[PDB]
């Protein structure tokens, strides 16, 4: 008998056993996939995609940017980036018609959050490009710097704590002709040219932009946040529970008025080159027009992230790295030598990638104008796709047949009804040259169209009315590693947090709980004063064991039992168990006066220690 | 707020064409009324852009085409099926013993030991420097008990052997490009396309051994707080049954095998930066009879474990105790220098057997990222339990009832989980789950890429084919788009090219 | 960089913890096992002295009592 | 040391019979600095045969 578990399939429906066919449910240890090579690629694919479109040298930049916008229509099915500015404005309009009034509250929000930001929350961010050490930084290091160096400078207003001066600092840094810098340890200069060349590049870490954007792009994700909260057939920004429910009103929506004679197909799409293929000169377009009859201030603040997203550049890695046979060597190449270099040295693969970059180099950074990188606009790109989602009604399509569905970040479900089945054809081509119109363009591999009653969405299997319900990134049943009574406390949070976020199943919590009590008790030695495992501390714990009357009020570190359950993740160990301890136990486990303690919830006890630095 | 200079005139340029000013555009815009165009640019738009629909019959899917070449190896950090322990037991006064007085105890009760000799050469290396690498490790351990103090690690002699077996000298040299740019023969690195190999038939009996029961426990979980709300009780209810039946798979020796050695990996390479550190093999476990037992699989020396980053490789050697002869399947021992080192001397029921004991001999590496995820093996417990939970939940959904009770103690075996020459072969409730852990430890020991994008690609194939299934009507763009899509990710892996091979027999049975 | 395997390094150090001066005063150096509870050495940049984490339990298990009355009502959420 | 870690009843001594001709003070000492001894084997870097 030779075992084979996709049989399983035979009987149970793939919906209801889709979990086993997710292999990792975490991260893999490879995280491969990125390198120098890899950003050449991904600059030639979206130059590729839009050859017919029109090259210009930008006068502050010198770089050849490409439009290719209002560029001749595609004559076949290959992706296509040549988006039409009339029929975005139109797609625009129709949604405000549809939704009357979004767009003005939306401003009215987003003028609200506005006003108060402030600058420190520019520090919670991912990995940040450092304009001032050309490396990435955590943007926690990457803000003090830059505002440092705009201390040095005359760009010291960005201390008035809110974040619109600091955006104004970096706006009055655009007219000066020379950056200083004074590094503790050397004098620098950077010219209009290299300092602006410098706030310009998206550097490779999937890449992330530098200091001087994160501020801008900031408003115009609330604002298109602000949109889709109101918008129903968007995919964000709702969590778990509150999006499980929208793939059954999406479905019950389009199966009420439908009769037994008129068909319905749902497709379980995906969108291929998401990124390299929708342009900031339509998001241009759609922030200006959500921004009508509006401030002019307003207006202008949200209307820049596109232009530098237009003139934008890539950073092209770290470099190659070689190898001799002979002299035993492994001398590299960073990428600023791939400007004027030896064809020979590479091989076959990568010379045409050379040859196909060299005109957009400029100082070691390609010019990217058309397409994005990985998620940036994924808000204002989900509003696109809901936009034109909503051509699908009646009253737009003219039609015997109309379409509704959810649109994700990239990921969309799209269900039409017709008549027949020519009907529901042609209201598939009909959806699919829209999005071409728009520059969306489809995945033909990576999509399917069945009867409507099972579909897929953002790893969410619909099938007759049920979702399942499992968790795709298991937690860490592992110590946080800061003392014993934060460890608990954390261990716990996170067990809850995961079941009431990912749909962690109850028998999975609890033998996660399971796994990290182990974990702990092992990290901490704490193991019961009733075991027979020998530690150092296991003697101590025995004395306390035998000491102690009522031994479930002695906490894990001090060798107690675990109380803890499905139903009391919430209450903090100290509180769950302040019933069951010992007087003399709680005055010298809570005494305010223990050397241990000097003046994610835990009470302080002698266990909420310092440790070594 | 207010732009001037550079942004002005930079935005001009970052407009639709036959646009000239930001202002002008921004006049435009605030004009604009939809005059429909969109249906007008679709009339002019070709008919060669469309979204043809070819439908999904029972004869359109085809098998997967999986790749010719010689049989693919064994590419595991550790021996799987062909592992043998030394063990010892142990009553409760050794609770916290130390890994190497245990490996010596455990190698004191051998005493099958012979002259070693090569059965098995390795092709790109110098067998005599494995021989050599061997005998150092039974001498070094000698050497403990003629020394003042009883050391609590053993760090090698760093030979001549020991150093060509860790690479510790073919360490090339990090020289700047401006000393070295007239060479005749610097290139980059020669990225030769991967060979394809065909699937051999050991990975799916590696997979049908991990799935088997053993005589020991190799999972003891802690106690948890008192079940009081019903959730709670079926909570508890379904883990118990879990564990229960999971506890002694091979799968969890694997997970435990893992989880212990590349702790000791990390923890060496943490604290002995600069030693040849020898490594025991170390499991423990529990016998029916509830004694603790300690197995010692084979020996480990690290290299220099300078690490900086967590992709930073420690080099070393593995060298492990076996009774299979490499002879049988030498294709997949490519890898290997196979030694012969001793006879074990078996006690079956017909009376005592010698059989040759072997020991398998190569140079490995490894890093910071790959030990931590050896490190938190048990995850695959997490993972495979939610994979029989949410089979439970979705199938108690159409009879809004629970059906935990009629999974697990129904003693009808119902669920096809194998092939077989007669036909397809069903297993009950607990053969499925231990199943599941073997597929979740395998998934997590031959982790890879390709095996990531096989699964995704594979899902779409595999929900295609239920909707078929379902008379659902399945529709698709580009089927041999997606067919080139998962066989792109078949090149040389045997658990991946094992799972295409379990999706080819899938196809071939539900078609019926 | 992982807090998980630093602390699990550390936990298997001799004295990890710190504590104030003024412990020694309180607990003696070895307990009734003839194990020392801490030593006599300073902190990296500060007055504290190094602490094992038996002198957490010995305290727990041997310090001076006070008054715990008002610890229940003080969290009055979490008690609740 | 492993027939010692089997006790777990270790008490703070005190002299019940004293000595008529002996320094009783010296043999409590005598008897901490044993088990005292005894704790400091895990402190050293390498275990030692005799003590």
């Amino acid at each position: 008998m030779d075992v084979n578990p996709t049989l399983l399939f035979l009987k149970v429906p793939v919906q209801n056993a889709i979990s086993t066919t997710f292999p990792y449910t975490g991260d893999p240890p490879y995280s491969h996939g990125t390198g120098t090579g890899y950003t050449m690629d991904t600059v030639n694919r979206t130059h590729k995609y839009s050859e017919k479109g029109k090259w210009t040298t930008n006068t502050e930049t010198g770089a050849p940017q490409l439009n290719p916008i209002d560029g001749p229509l595609p004559e076949d099915n290959e992706p296509s980036g040549y988006a039409q500015t009339d029929c975005v404005l139109e797609a625009m309009a129709f949604l405000e018609e549809s939704h009357p009034g979004i767009f003005e509250n939306s401003c009215l929000e987003t003028m609200e959050i506005v006003q108060q930001t402030r600058v420190d929350k520019l520090t919670q961010g991912r990995q940040t490009y450092d304009w001032t050490l050309n490396r990435n930084q955590p943007a926690a290091t990457a803000l003090a710097n830059t505002i440092e160096v705009f201390r040095s400078n005359g760009l010291t207003a960005n201390e008035s704590g809110r974040l619109i001066d600091f955006l104004k600092d970096v706006m009055d840094s655009m007219d000066k002709e020379e950056m200083e810098i004074t590094t503790h340890f050397k004098k620098q200069r950077l010219n209009k040219r290299s300092y602006l060349i410098r706030a310009l590049t998206l550097n490779t870490m999937i890449a992330t932009p530098g200091m001087q954007i994160r501020g801008f792009v900031y408003f115009v994700e609330a604002l298109a946040r602000s949109i889709c909260e109101k918008l129903e057939q968007s995919g964000l920004p709702v969590g778990g529970n509150e999006k499980k429910a929208k793939l059954a009103n999406v479905v019950r929506k389009m199966m009420t008025n439908s009769q037994d004679t008129e068909l319905s197909f749902t497709i379980t799409g995906d969108n291929t080159k998401w990124n390299e293929n929708q342009n900031p000169r339509m998001f241009l377009a759609m922030i200006t027009y959500i921004t009508r009859n509006q401030p002019e201030w307003f207006r202008n603040v949200l209307s820049i992230a596109p232009i530098m997203f237009s003139n934008k550049m890539a950073r092209l890695g770290k470099g190659y790295m070689f190898e001799s046979k002979s002299m035993k060597l492994r001398t590299q190449v960073p990428a600023e030598m791939l400007a004027n270099i030896d064809l020979k040295y590479f091989n076959k693969s990568t010379r045409e990638k050379i040859e196909k970059i060299r005109p957009l180099l400029i100082d070691g950074t390609a010019s990217l104008s058309p397409g994005m990188m990985m998620g940036m606009f994924n808000m204002l790109s989900t509003v696109l796709g809901v936009s034109i989602l909503n051509l699908g009604q009646k009253k737009y399509t003219k039609t015997t047949y109309w379409w509704d569905g959810l649109q994700s970040s990239d990921d969309f479900a799209l269900i039409v009804n017709a008549p027949n089945h020519e009907g529901i054809q042609a209201g598939v081509d009909r959806f699919y040259r829209t999005c071409k119109l728009v520059g969306i363009n489809m995945s033909k591999k990576k999509s399917y169209i069945n009867r409507t009653g099972t579909f897929e969405f953002t790893s969410f299997f619909y099938r007759y009315g049920f979702v399942a319900n499992f968790s795709m990134e298991l937690p860490s049943f592992g110590v946080s590693g800061i003392n014993e009574s934060a460890d608990m406390s954390v261990g716990v949070t996170v067990i809850k947090n995961n079941m009431i976020n990912n749909d962690l199943g109850p028998a999975t919590a609890q033998m996660a709980l399971q796994l990290f009590i182990k974990d702990y008790r092992y990290t901490y030695r704490c193991h019961r004063g009733d075991t027979q495992i020998q530690t150092r501390r296991a003697f101590e714990l025995k004395k306390l064991w035998e000491q102690t009357r009522s031994k479930a009020g002695l906490l894990v570190s001090d060798g107690g039992p675990n109380l803890y359950n499905i139903r009391n993740l919430h209450i903090p160990e100290v509180c769950l168990k302040w019933e069951l301890m010992d007087e003399d136990y709680q005055g010298r486990l809570c005494n305010p006066m223990n050397p241990f303690v000097s003046h994610y919830d835990a009470v302080a006890t002698t266990h909420s220690w310092i440790p070594k630095r | 707020f207010e732009i001037t200079g550079t942004m002005r005139r930079l935005a001009d340029q970052s407009l639709p064409p036959n646009f000239s000013s930001l202002e002008n555009f921004r006049a435009y815009v605030d004009g604009f009324e939809p005059n429909g165009c969109i249906e007008g640019k679709l009339s002019q738009m070709s008919k060669e852009v469309n979204a043809r629909i070819e439908p999904f019959l029972r004869t359109t899917p085809r098998p997967l085409r999986l790749p010719d070449g010689p049989p693919c190896s064994q590419r595991s950090k550790f021996l799987l099926m062909d592992a043998l322990k030394l063990s010892i037991e142990d009553p409760s006064h050794e609770g916290e013993g130390i890994p190497l007085y245990d490996a010596i105890k455990c190698m004191k009760t051998f005493f099958g030991w012979k002259e070693p000799n090569i059965i098995k050469p390795h092709e790109k290396g110098i067998n005599p420097n494995y021989l050599l690498t061997w005998k150092q490790v039974l001498a070094e351990l000698q050497d403990i008990e003629n020394e003042e103090k009883i050391p609590r690690t053993k760090n090698m002699k760093k030979t001549s052997q020991l150093k060509w077996a860790l690479g510790e000298n073919m360490a090339p040299e990090k020289v700047d490009f401006e000393d070295c740019k007239d060479v005749n023969d610097l290139k980059q690195y020669d990225s030769d396309e991967p060979e394809p190999r065909s699937l051999a038939c050991w990975i799916q009996s590696e997979f049908n051994k991990a799935c088997e029961l053993t005589d020991s426990s190799w999972v003891e979980l802690d106690e948890i707080g008192e079940d009081v709300a019903p959730i709670e009780h079926i909570a508890s209810m379904r883990r118990n049954y879990f564990t229960a039946e999971v506890s002694h798979c091979r799968a969890t020796e694997y997970i435990m095998k893992g989880v212990y050695i590349n702790t000791a990996l990390l923890n060496a390479s943490c604290a002995a930066m600069d030693d040849f550190q020898l490594i025991p093999m170390i499991s423990k476990c529990r016998t029916k009879e509830g004694r603790r037992k300690t197995n010692l699989y084979g020996f480990i020396i690290k290299g220099r474990s300078h690490l900086r980053n967590d992709t930073d490789v420690v080099n070393f050697v593995s060298m492990e105790f076996s009774l299979t002869d490499p002879r049988l399947e030498p294709h997949k021992w490519e890898k290997y220098c196979v030694l012969e080192i001793g006879d074990m001397l078996l006690r079956t029921a017909v009376g005592q057997v010698s059989r040759p004991m072997f020991l398998y001999v190569r140079t490995n590496g490894t890093s910071k990222i790959k030990m931590k995820w050896g490190m938190e093996m048990r995850r695959c417990l997490l993972q495979s339990l939610q994979q029989i939970e949410s089979m439970i939940e979705a199938e108690s959904s159409v009879k809004e009832k629970d059906l935990t009770k009629e999974f697990f103690e129904n003693k009808s075996e119902t669920w096809p989980i194998g092939e077989s020459p007669k036909g397809v072969e069903e297993g009950s409730i607990g053969k499925v789950c231990r199943t599941l852990l073997a597929k979740s430890v395998f998934n997590s020991l031959y982790a890879s890429p390709q095996l990531e994008g096989f699964s995704a690609e594979s899902r779409k194939l595999l929900l295609i084919v239920q909707a078929l299934r379902d008379n659902l009507e399945p529709g698709t763009f580009d089927l041999e788009g997606l067919y080139e899509a998962i066989e792109e990710c078949l090149i040389n892996d045997p658990w991946v090219l094992l799972n295409a091979s379990w999706f080819n027999s899938f196809l071939t049975h539900a078609l019926r | 960089k992982n807090p998980a395997l630093r602390m699990k390094w550390m936990m298997a150090m001799k004295y990890p913890i710190t504590a104030d001066k003024r412990i020694m005063e309180m607990i003696p150096e070895r307990n009734e096992q003839g194990q020392t509870l801490w030593s006599k050495t300073n902190d990296a940049g500060s007055d504290r002295v190094m602490v094992s984490p038996l002198a957490v339990t010995w305290w727990n298990r041997n310090g001076p009592t006070t008054s715990t009355v008002h610890y229940p009502k003080v969290y009055k959420t979490y008690f609740e």
